[PDB]
């Protein structure tokens, strides 16, 4: 995340990360059992860390808990990333406390305007490396398709949207795909892709959780 | 001789996953995934290869 700050405590307990020796990815806590994420951070063996701050220094709330189950959207494009949205079976339940919970889904669609908080272990350097310690947060709001479409044209799909500021400086960066944006206590987003990270005219893009509230439940119900 | 696999891009867009998985170029650097480095060939008309999967 570039041009964000430290996340206050417990203010983000539906976050989740996803890990295959190293911190990889984001995902959110979206059932005592599940978590969703994009579908380019697939990989055949995934452990997930629920509750965590300071991701190299235990504060003794952390859980561990192995994916049980990896479910990659059935239709996701690695080539146009259409459809880039995962979901996770834990193979045990996460206990629910102040620090780990779970996070609505999205009972309507994106809305321009609305400011959504997006948060992950990415990037917090535009050019470069500075991958940080502290959960990183970032206030930002939803931006019109009007001006999402303009700064990527031809190749956003009805399953993707923009979160950001076309002015630039703040965005989420590599390592923070996966991760949640939540407006009004919803997850309406999944970290994907931009143009490099807090370019001008180049914000973040991020997948529409709404659009898949339906497969979600469903491919969750199958798999319980 | 051990030589680096030519970096190459599947995002026919404008754009890379925000995914981390480095890649170590042959000058050294880690690049967070293999698109970003790309990107970086193109943009300043570089040509670094891969060295090997993960970090340098």
């Amino acid at each position: 995340i570039v041009g964000g700050y430290n996340c206050e405590e417990n203010s983000v307990p539906y976050q989740v990360s996803l890990n295959s020796g190293y911190h990889f990815c984001g995902g959110s806590l979206i059932n005592e059992q599940w978590v969703v994420s994009a579908g380019h951070c697939y990989k055949s063996r995934i452990q997930v860390r629920l509750g965590e701050h300071n991701i190299e220094v235990l504060e003794g709330n952390e859980q561990f808990i192995n994916a049980a189950k990896i479910i990659r959207h059935p239709q996701y494009d690695r080539k146009t990333l259409n459809n880039d949205i995962m979901l996770i079976k834990l193979s045990s339940r996460a206990v629910i406390n102040a620090r780990v919970s779970t996070i609505s889904l999205p009972t309507a669609p994106p809305a321009t305007g609305t400011k959504c908080l997006i948060s992950g272990w990415g990037n917090t350097a535009s050019s470069g490396a500075d991958y940080p310690d502290e959960l990183q947060c970032l206030d930002a709001p939803v931006l019109s398709q009007a001006k999402c479409e303009a700064s990527y044209p031809g190749k956003i799909t009805s399953n993707m949207f923009c979160v950001g500021f076309l002015e630039g400086g703040k965005d989420s960066c590599q390592g923070d795909a996966g991760g949640p944006v939540v407006c009004n206590g919803q997850l309406q987003g999944v970290v994907s892709w931009g143009d490099g990270c807090a370019q001008k005219n180049k914000p973040g893009v991020y997948t529409k959780v709404y659009n898949y509230v339906k497969w979600i439940k469903n491919t969750i119900a199958a798999n319980s | 001789d051990s030589l680096g696999r030519e970096a190459k891009c599947y995002n026919e867009l404008n754009g890379c996953t925000k995914i981390y998985d480095p890649v170590c170029g042959t000058d050294g650097n880690t690049y967070p995934n293999e698109c970003v480095l790309c990107f970086e060939n193109r943009k300043r008309q570089t040509s670094i290869l891969i060295q090997k999967s993960g970090p340098c």
